[PDB]
RNA sequence: UGCGAAAGCAGUUGAAGACAAGUGCUUGUCGUUCGUUAUAAAUGGCCU
C-alpha cells in the first residue's frame, strides 16, 4: 500500500530490527519477496519493476 | 563484467576449467571444449561443480596439471585461505591440500612435473612435491616488495631460475636464492609472464595495451606487441610461432610472427562474435596449437561454448556469426503453425 | 536392368487374438520415456516423442535372422531390456521365438535368438513384475482355452525352461 | 482431436446477374441528395487539394459545396451573363470562370470578394477556361470565335499563343498528361485536333475524325485519349493514332466524361460518363472500356464528376440536369495510480527472447439451431428453422442438415397440429422456390405418412393440405411449361 | 546489485521465486514475461526470456519433483482460466492447463496458487499438486503433471490465503 | 502419395514413410459427431476420382454423396466436381470450385484426364 | 473418449478423435500419457489402425 | 513416379518399387558422468 | 446374392445341436455346428 514498508522481525524473539531498513533504504512499493534457500540473499521486488538484492552476512 | 572470475584451458586445448560465483559461493567447473570425441560421439554439457562451502573461500589462481604427465587429471587451486587445493575433476573432490604455515593469499602458481612453486601477499616463495606432499622450502628474496606474477622457465628437466614479476619484472636464482637480472617493467603490475621460448618471455600488466618482449640473457626489448585494446588473456603457438591476446573490450588479436617498425607490432588478424539479431558476444578465453584456434563465449548467463576455426585460411577481421535466441516465436513440435494440433484432420470449409 | 524391392513400410502389428482385451497394444515406451517402440507387420519404428520422428528402423528384411523369422508369425510382445543379461528390447513373437535386438545404434547381424519350449502351445501374452517372468499360451465348441507357464533362463544351458503354474 | 465443423450454409448453383465486385463498390454511394438550381448546371469540378470541394456553375453563379457537409461554403455571384466553367488549378487556390460576354474571371478560391485577375478573352462567349496541369501560370480559354487562346496569368493583355483552325464551335479542351506541349481540342465539326505549344503552332499537327459534333474530350492517360461525342465515345491512341475502342451503349448523345483512377475500388480505374438520357454509367479501362454500372436519374444529364483519387475523406459522385437539379451521391468513409499499477498490458515481448503465442482465435458466435444440432435438440432445431424473421438460406440449411443427419422423423415424432404448422406454413412458401423443392417434398412426404391419423381428426392441417396441393399443382404446370419450351428449344437448334 | 539491472522489466514485479539448488532467480508481472536471472551478486546476467502473450503473470515458482530430482518445472498463472507449465534451449516445452474435470463453477481464475508435495501412501510414491484458489471457500487440487483433479477442500466464509505445512511420520 | 480415403484423402510421404497430412475433401457427418445405433447406417460422400493437372498446382476430385434412406428422395445419388488450389508451401487444399451435377443430373464421370502441357498449360480436364 | 471421476462420478471428455476407441491404457509412472487405439471404420475394406500417444496434461497428440 | 522408377501398393499396405591415451580414457569418464 | 446403368433383370433367406421360460408339449434365444452365390428400446448425445 505504502512506500518502504518492509520489516524484518528476529525469531524467536519478536522483535523488530532497527538498523535496517533505513530512510535512505530503497525499496518502493514492495510488492514481491523471496529468500535464498541458502547463502542469505533477499530479494524485493517493487512496483516500478526493480528487483533489489541483498545478503545477509550471517549465513 | 564478466561472470567467468578465472579460466584456464589444458595444455592439450581440450578442457576449460572455470570458476564463477552461484549465489555467495564460488563454484568451479569444466566443460569439453571439443563438439564431439576422437571416437565420435557427441559432446554433452557437465553438469558437475565444485562447490566451495564458505562465502569468504575464493579462487585466486587455476593451473592444470598435463593430462599425458600424471595418471589423473587434476587442476591445482590457488586460495586466499593461504592453502593450495589440488582438485580431481573426475572424482569431484579435492583430493589432497597444499597449505603454507602463513595465512596470507596465493598470489601465482606454477608447475613442472613433480616441482610446486607458489608465492604469498607476504612475498614469501615456497616449493611443494605432488609426490610426496611435502612443503620442501620456504624464502623471502630481499627487494621483491611485490610479487603478482610466477613463472619458472623451462631449462631441461630441473628448475634453476624463476620468473617473477610487480610492475618490475626479476630473474631469481633458486640455488644462489638471489637476483640474478631485473628488466624494466610496466606502470601497472604485471597481468601475464609467459615464456614464448628460450631467451624470450613477453610480458603484459593490467589494463595496458602493449605487451614488451624481453630478452632473459640480454635483457633489451625486442619488441612491443600493441593490441587494439586492453589486454586480458595471452595464448603463444609453438614457438613463437603465433600469438593470441583476448582483448577486453571481447575480441581477439592474433600475432603472427612477433619475433621475426621493428620495434612496435600490431596484430595482424582480428576475430569477433556478433549474434544473427546484430549484439556482440565477447571473447573471455582462448586458444592457439599449430594451425587451429578454439573462442570460447558465454552464453546464458554462464554457459561457456567453444568454436574451432584454423586463423591460417581466416581474413584479416573475420565476424563469426551465431545463431542466439531473439523474438523466437515458439514452435512445438505437436503444433502446427496455427495451433491446431497435428493428429488432427483438416475440416471441410467451402 | 529392372529390379524389385520394397521401400515403404505398413500397417502398424496389433495383437490379434479376440478373448484378450486391454492388450491389444504391442507398443511400448522406453523406460527414459524419450522414445516410443511399435512393432509394424514388417518392422519395427522407433519414434522420438519429444520431436515425433521415427529416429530409427528395424526391417526384418535387413537382417537375416529376422528375415527368416517374420518373412506367419507376429510378435506378441516387446519387453524393455534383455532378460538373459542399456537400449536392448526383447521380442516374443507367437510361434516362441524371442529375440534380443538393440535400438539407437546399428542392427547386429547375429542377435541373441532363443526358442521358447511350446508343446501345440500359441503364445498369447507375456509379463514381468522384478526378475519374475510367466507366459500366457493358448491350447484348444469354438472357444480357446489357456495355460499359464512360469518361464525362466538358465545360465548354465542359456535355455528358457516353462514351468505348468496354472490352466 | 478437431474442433468442431461449423454448419456449411446451403449454396445453390450460381445464378444470372451475379453482383460483381465492381457492382458491389458503387452501389455504396447511397445517400442522395437533390439540390434544384435556377438553371441548367452546365459544369462541376473538383479541388485537386484537400477537402476536396467541388464547383458547381448554373445560370450566372458559381457555388463551392463542402464535401463533408455537402452544402454551399462559397457563393460568386459577380458575373452579369451566363457562367460557363469553375475549373480549380491543380495548386487548388485559383478557380476560373468563362462567360457569355466572353470575359475570363480568375478568383481566389474560398475568397469570392477578391478578384486577382480579368481577360477579354473575345466578344463571343466562354465556354471553356481550363488551367494547365503541368505548368501553373498558363491558363487555356476556348471561345465561340473559334481561336483557342492560350492565356499567361503575369501577361493578361496578349494571349501567349493563339491556336485556330477549328471551322465550328469549339467547346472542349484537354491538356495530356506528361507531355506539357501538347493541347488537345475538340470542334463540333467532328474532329479532335491536336496542338504543339513548343512550336510555332497555329496549325494542328494532326486531327482525328470523331463523325459527330464532340461534347468533351477527356485525356485518360498520357497515351490513351477518350473522346465522347454524339451517341457514342470512342478512345483514340496517339502513337497509332487511331481508335482502339468504341462503345455507344448510349441512347441520347453523351455529353461530360471524368476519369479516376488509383482509387480504393476494386476497379483501379473507372471512366464516368454521362448520357443526356439520364444515364451515366461507369465504364473499366482495364477490360476495354465495358460497362461495370449505372444510375438513372429524372431527366438529361449535362455534368457529371467524381471525388479525385486522394479524396481522404467520404467519396462524392456529382450528377448535374438541365432542369437545375443537382444530384449528390455519397460513399462514406483511468487514474494515473490506476495506470502505474496496470501498465505491463501495452508491452508486446520486443526485447524477449522466446515469444509463445497459444490463443485461439474468436469464432464468430453460433446461431440457434446450430447450438441445438451440435448438442443433439433435432425437434428443437427444427423450431429454430421456421421463427419470424429467419433467413430463406438459414431455413434451408437447417432442413438439409437434419436430412444429412438421418433425423427427418426423429424431429417430427412428438408434434401435433398446434406445433405442425409452421413447417406446413414454410412449405407453402418454400415448395415454390427450385432451391428448396426438392427439401419441401421429403419433409411433406413425411409428416403425412407419419400424421395421417391426426390430419382426419385436425380441419385446420386439413386445409393446409388442399392449398398445399393447389400449390404444388401449379408447381407441375410450371415445370411442364419449361419442357415444352425446352423442347421447342432444341428444334431450333 | 539490482537483479533487473542488466534487463529491465516493463511492469511491476508481482511474484519471486529463487530455484531449490541452482543459482536462479524467477521474476514475473503483468508485462507478462517470465524472466530469469543468474544470480551472483556482481553481475546477475538474464539466462533466458519467455513471453506468454495474452498472459498476465500474477505468480510464478519452481519446482522440482521431490524424487526424480532431474525434473525442473515452473509454473505461472494469472487472471485467466488455464495455468502454464515450462519443462526444463531452442525452443521452450510449455503446457498449457485449462481443463478442471466438472469443477469449473468453483474456479474462476488460476491466479491464486502454490504447488506442493503429496505422498501417494498406499504405493509410497511422492507427486507434486497444485492448489488453486476457488470462487466459495474452495480449494480445488489438481495433479502437477497429468492435470487431473484430486481432491477439493472447502472452508466457510471467503478464502484469503492458505498454505502447506508438512508433518514426518516415519522413514 | 495421395489416397483417396472415404470422404478423405490422406497424404502419405512413402520416401519418409509417415502420413503428412489427413483432409476432409466432402461434406457430410465426417467429423461433426460419432455415429451409433441406426446412425452408423449413413454412408458418407465417397471420393471415387482423385486427380492431379501435369503442372500439380490443381487438384480435381470427383464425389458421390448417397441419401439417406426411406424418403422419396432416398435414390436419387449426388455427383459433385470440385477444383482445389494451394501453394507448394501450404499443406491443404482450398477448395476453388464446386460443380454440383455435372453432366447432368443422376449421370456419373466415368473416368476424368488432366490436360497435357500443351493446351491451356496444363490448367484443364476433361471428364466422360 | 471418456474420463469417469469416480470419486463424485463425473466426467471429462475428448471427442472428435479420428476413429473409434478399440483400446484405451494409461502409460507413464504418474500417468502422463494415455495411449489409445483407433479404428477408422469408414473403410469397410480393411481396417485402418492409428496408435495414438495423447499428453494427459493437456489431452493434445503426442505422437500419431 | 514421374521418375523412371514405379511403384506399386500392396494389400498388405507395402508399397515397393520397380525400376532401373588419457585424454581419450578422460573423455570417455567425463561423458559417462 | 450374381450381373448391370444409376434404371433394373434373375435368385435366395435351410437343417441339426444346446440353453432359458411357460405348461413329455409350446415359444424364444445362441462369444455351437453343417449347407447355399446368398425393428430398436438399462433415462442412455460430443471438454476447456
Amino acid at each position: 500500500a505504502v512506500k518502504d514498508a518492509l520489516r524484518l522481525v528476529h525469531l524467536p524473539s519478536c522483535s523488530v530490527f532497527s538498523n535496517w531498513p533505513t530512510s535512505g533504504t530503497p525499496l518502493g512499493k514492495v510488492t514481491s519477496v523471496a529468500f535464498s534457500p541458502s547463502g542469505g540473499l533477499l530479494a524485493v521486488g517493487n512496483e516500478q519493476g526493480k528487483v533489489r538484492l541483498w545478503k545477509l552476512n550471517h549465513y | 563484467d564478466s561472470p567467468v572470475l578465472q579460466s584456464a584451458y589444458d595444455p592439450s586445448g581440450q578442457y576449460l576449467c572455470y570458476v564463477t560465483v552461484a549465489l555467495d559461493k564460488q563454484r568451479v567447473g569444466v566443460q569439453p571444449t571439443q563438439r564431439a570425441t576422437s571416437s565420435g560421439v557427441d559432446t554433452v554439457w557437465n553438469e558437475n561443480f565444485l562447490y566451495l562451502e564458505d562465502s569468504k573461500l575464493k579462487v585466486t589462481c587455476l593451473k592444470w596439471v598435463n593430462l599425458a604427465s600424471s595418471d589423473t587429471v587434476a587442476i591445482i587451486l590457488g586460495m586466499n585461505n593461504g592453502e593450495i587445493w589440488l582438485y580431481s575433476v573426475l572424482a569431484n573432490e579435492v583430493t589432497y591440500k597444499f597449505t603454507t604455515g602463513n595465512s596470507y593469499e596465493i598470489k601465482d602458481i606454477d608447475l613442472m612435473g613433480n616441482q610446486l612453486w607458489c608465492i604469498d601477499s607476504s612475498d614469501a616463495f615456497y616449493q611443494f612435491d605432488l609426490l610426496q606432499f611435502k612443503l620442501l622450502q620456504h624464502f623471502r628474496i630481499n627487494n621483491c616488495v611485490q610479487l603478482n606474477k610466477l613463472t619458472i622457465v623451462p631449462a631441461g628437466d630441473s628448475v634453476a631460475q624463476l620468473l617473477v614479476a610487480s610492475h618490475s619484472i626479476s630473474l631469481i636464482d633458486i640455488e644462489e636464492k638471489k637476483v640474478v637480472m631485473t628488466f624494466p617493467g610496466h606502470v601497472s603490475p604485471v597481468s601475464t609472464l609467459q615464456v614464448i621460448t628460450n631467451e624470450f618471455f613477453i610480458s603484459g600488466a593490467e589494463g595496458d595495451r602493449f605487451l614488451n618482449v624481453y630478452d632473459i640473457h640480454s635483457g633489451m626489448t625486442k619488441c612491443v606487441l600493441v593490441a587494439e585494446s586492453d589486454i586480458k588473456e595471452l595464448s603463444h603457438s609453438g614457438q613463437a610461432d603465433s600469438i593470441a591476446v583476448t582483448t577486453e573490450d571481447g575480441s581477439l588479436e592474433i600475432f603472427v610472427d612477433p619475433l621475426v617498425g621493428n620495434k612496435s607490432k600490431k596484430s595482424s588478424k582480428k576475430i569477433q562474435i556478433v549474434s544473427k539479431d546484430g549484439r556482440k558476444v565477447p571473447i573471455y578465453n582462448a586458444f592457439i596449437n599449430k594451425d587451429l584456434l578454439n573462442v570460447s563465449w558465454l552464453q546464458n548467463a554462464t554457459m561457456p561454448y567453444f568454436k574451432n576455426l584454423q586463423w591460417r585460411e581466416i581474413p584479416n577481421e573475420y565476424t563469426v556469426e551465431i545463431s542466439l535466441n531473439w523474438n523466437n516465436k515458439n514452435k512445438s513440435a505437436d503444433r502446427d503453425l496455427h495451433g491446431k494440433d497435428l493428429a488432427s484432420a483438416t475440416n471441410y470449409v467451402e | 536392368q529392372y529390379k524389385l524391392s520394397v521401400v515403404s513400410g505398413g500397417k502398424p502389428a496389433l495383437n490379434n487374438l479376440s478373448s484378450v482385451t486391454g492388450n491389444k497394444n504391442i507398443a511400448r515406451l522406453s523406460q527414459d520415456q524419450r522414445n516410443y517402440i511399435i512393432p509394424f507387420n514388417n518392422q519395427i519404428k522407433v519414434y522420438s516423442v519429444e520431436t515425433r520422428q521415427c529416429v530409427k528402423t528395424l526391417k526384418f528384411a535387413n537382417n537375416s535372422l529376422l528375415s527368416g523369422i517374420f518373412l506367419n508369425e507376429s510378435i506378441v510382445k516387446i519387453l524393455l531390456g534383455d532378460i538373459t543379461v542399456a537400449h536392448l528390447i526383447t521380442v516374443f513373437t507367437n510361434n516362441g521365438h524371442v529375440i534380443v535386438l538393440n535400438y539407437k545404434g546399428k542392427l547386429v547381424e547375429s542377435p541373441k535368438h532363443f526358442k521358447i519350449s511350446l508343446a501345440d502351445e500359441k503364445l498369447a501374452n507375456v509379463f514381468h513384475s522384478e526378475g519374475n517372468y510367466r507366459i500366457l499360451t493358448t491350447f484348444k465348441n469354438s472357444l480357446q482355452s489357456y495355460r499359464l507357464y512360469a518361464l525362466t533362463f538358465d545360465d548354465a544351458k542359456k535355455q528358457f525352461e516353462v514351468a505348468h503354474q496354472a490352466e | 482431436s478437431t474442433a468442431r465443423p461449423r454448419i456449411i450454409t446451403s449454396k445453390a448453383p450460381l445464378l444470372p446477374q451475379q453482383t460483381t465486385p465492381e457492382q458491389r463498390y458503387w452501389r455504396q454511394y447511397t445517400s442522395a441528395q437533390l439540390v434544384k438550381e435556377h438553371n441548367s448546371v452546365t459544369h462541376i469540378s473538383f479541388n485537386p487539394q484537400h477537402p476536396h470541394d467541388f464547383a458547381v456553375t448554373s445560370s450566372t453563379r458559381v457555388q463551392i459545396f463542402s464535401s463533408r457537409t455537402r452544402q454551399v461554403i462559397k457563393t460568386f455571384s459577380r458575373f452579369k451573363d451566363v457562367v460557363y466553367s469553375a475549373s480549380f488549378r491543380s495548386d487548388g487556390k485559383l478557380l476560373c470562370a468563362g462567360d457569355a460576354t466572353g470575359l475570363v474571371s480568375v478568383y481566389d478560391s474560398y475568397n469570392p470578394r477578391t478578384i486577382l485577375l480579368s481577360i477579354n478573352a473575345s466578344t463571343h462567349p466562354t465556354h471553356v477556361t481550363k488551367f494547365h496541369t503541368q505548368d501553373n501560370k498558363i491558363l487555356a480559354t476556348a471561345s465561340d470565335d473559334r481561336v483557342t487562346r492560350l492565356w499567361d496569368i503575369s501577361n493578361a493583355y496578349e494571349p501567349q499563343l493563339e491556336l485556330t483552325g477549328a471551322t465550328d464551335y469549339v467547346r472542349t479542351l484537354s491538356f495530356i498528361p506528361a507531355a506539357p506541349h501538347l493541347v488537345a481540342t475538340g470542334s463540333y465539326d467532328g474532329l479532335i485536333r491536336l496542338y504543339d505549344t513548343r512550336s510555332s503552332g497555329s496549325t494542328p499537327i494532326y486531327s482525328l475524325n470523331h463523325d459527330q459534333p464532340v461534347e468533351n474530350v477527356i485525356a485518360v492517360s498520357p497515351t490513351q485519349i477518350v473522346s465522347c461525342g454524339g451517341n457514342n465515345f470512342k478512345v483514340w491512341d496517339l502513337t497509332s493514332n487511331k481508335k482502339l475502342y468504341e462503345r455507344g451503349n448510349f441512347n441520347k448523345a453523351v455529353t461530360c466524361l471524368d476519369y479516376v483512377e488509383n482509387f480504393d475500388s476494386p476497379m483501379q480505374s473507372a471512366l464516368i460518363a454521362s448520357s443526356l438520357d439520364g444515364h451515366v454509367k461507369v465504364f473499366d479501362p482495364l477490360d476495354n472500356f465495358q460497362v461495370k454500372f449505372g444510375w438513372k436519374f429524372s431527366g438529361p444529364v449535362l455534368s457529371c464528376a467524381v471525388s479525385p483519387s486522394t479524396a481522404q475523406g467520404n467519396r462524392h459522385l456529382v450528377a448535374g440536369l438541365s432542369s437545375g437539379l443537382l444530384a449528390i451521391r455519397t460513399k462514406k468513409k483511468k487514474s494515473n495510480n490506476f495506470q502505474r499499477m496496470m501498465r505491463g498490458s501495452e508491452y508486446q515481448g520486443d526485447q524477449e527472447h522466446i515469444i509463445h503465442n497459444d490463443k485461439v482465435r474468436s469464432q464468430r458466435r453460433m446461431r440457434a439451431f446450430e447450438r441445438n444440432i451440435n448438442q443433439f435438440k433435432w425437434s428443437e432445431a427444427l423450431d429454430n428453422a421456421f421463427v419470424p424473421g429467419m433467413a430463406k438460406e438459414l431455413t434451408l440449411t437447417v432442413l438439409q442438415e437434419l436430412r444429412k443427419r438421418g433425423k427427418v422423423r426423429v424431429a417430427l415424432y412428438g408434434r401435433d397440429e398446434s406445433t405442425l404448422e409452421p413447417l406446413l406454413n414454410w412449405c407453402l412458401k418454400g415448395i415454390e422456390d427450385v432451391r428448396s423443392a426438392s427439401i419441401v417434398a421429403d419433409w411433406v412426404a413425411v409428416v403425412l405418412e407419419l400424421y395421417g391419423n391426426t390430419l382426419e381428426s385436425s380441419p385446420v392441417l386439413q386445409e393446409l393440405m388442399i392449398d398445399l396441393k393447389t400449390k404444388v399443382r401449379h408447381e407441375i404446370h410450371k415445370s411442364k411449361e419449361a419442357q415444352r419450351i425446352e423442347g421447342m428449344l432444341q428444334l431450333l437448334t | 546489485k539490482d537483479a533487473n539491472a542488466s534487463h529491465p522489466s516493463h511492469s511491476a514485479i508481482q511474484s519471486l521465486s529463487f530455484h531449490p539448488s541452482k543459482p536462479l532467480l524467477l521474476t514475473g508481472g503483468y508485462d507478462k514475461t517470465l524472466r530469469i536471472y543468474h544470480i551472483d551478486g556482481k553481475t546477475n546476467h538474464l539466462v533466458t526470456s519467455l513471453h506468454l502473450v495474452g498472459s498476465p503473470i500474477q505468480t510464478c515458482t519452481f519446482y522440482t519433483s521431490l524424487s526424480n530430482q532431474n525434473q525442473q518445472n515452473i509454473f505461472t498463472a494469472g487472471r485467466r482460466r488455464y495455468m502454464h507449465s515450462w519443462d526444463l534451449s531452442q525452443t521452450a516445452k510449455i503446457e498449457k492447463f485449462s481443463r478442471l474435470y466438472g469443477h469449473e463453477s468453483t474456479q474462476r481464475s488460476f491466479e491464486n496458487f502454490k504447488v506442493a508435495h503429496l505422498q501417494n501412501s498406499q504405493t509410497n510414491s511422492v507427486h507434486g499438486i497444485v492448489l488453486l484458489q476457488g470462487n466459495n471457500g474452495w480449494i480445488n487440487i489438481l495433479h502437477s503433471t497429468s492435470g487431473l483433479w484430486l481432491m477439493g477442500c472447502k472452508i466457510e466464509g471467503v478464502i484469503t490465503d492458505f498454505c502447506i505445512d508438512y508433518q514426518p511420520i516415519s522413514r | 502419395l495421395y489416397f483417396p480415403h472415404i470422404s478423405a484423402v490422406q497424404i502419405f510421404d512413402f520416401y519418409k514413410n509417415e502420413q503428412v497430412n489427413y483432409q476432409y475433401l466432402t461434406s457430410g457427418v465426417n467429423n461433426s459427431m460419432g455415429k451409433v445405433r441406426f446412425e452408423l447406417n449413413l454412408q458418407d460422400p465417397i471420393i471415387t476420382d482423385l486427380k492431379f493437372t501435369k503442372d500439380g498446382q490443381w487438384m480435381i476430385t470427383y464425389e458421390i454423396e448417397y441419401p439417406p434412406n426411406d424418403l422419396l428422395s432416398s435414390k436419387d445419388l449426388t455427383h459433385i466436381l470440385k477444383f482445389w488450389t494451394k501453394n507448394d508451401n501450404e499443406t491443404n487444399w482450398n477448395l476453388k470450385t464446386k460443380v454440383i451435377n455435372p453432366h447432368g443430373i443422376s449421370v456419373p464421370i466415368t473416368k476424368i484426364l488432366p490436360s497435357p502441357r500443351s493446351v491451356n498449360n496444363s490448367q484443364g480436364c476433361l471428364t466422360a | 473418449m471418456s474420463l469417469w471421476q469416480l470419486e463424485t462420478n463425473s466426467q471429462q471428455f475428448l471427442p472428435r478423435l479420428n476413429g473409434i476407441i478399440i483400446d484405451c491404457q494409461v502409460l507413464g509412472p504418474q500417468g502422463n500419457y494415455y495411449s489409445l487405439i483407433l479404428q477408422m471404420t469408414e473403410n469397410n475394406s480393411n481396417s485402418d489402425y492409428q496408435f495414438l500417444l495423447l499428453n494427459a496434461s493437456d489431452l493434445t497428440s503426442k505422437l500419431s | 513416379n514421374y521418375d523412371t522408377d514405379f511403384i506399386f501398393l500392396d494389400i498388405e499396405s507395402t508399397l515397393g518399387v520397380v525400376g532401373t591415451s588419457n585424454s581419450d580414457i578422460f573423455a570417455e569418464q567425463l561423458h559417462k558422468l
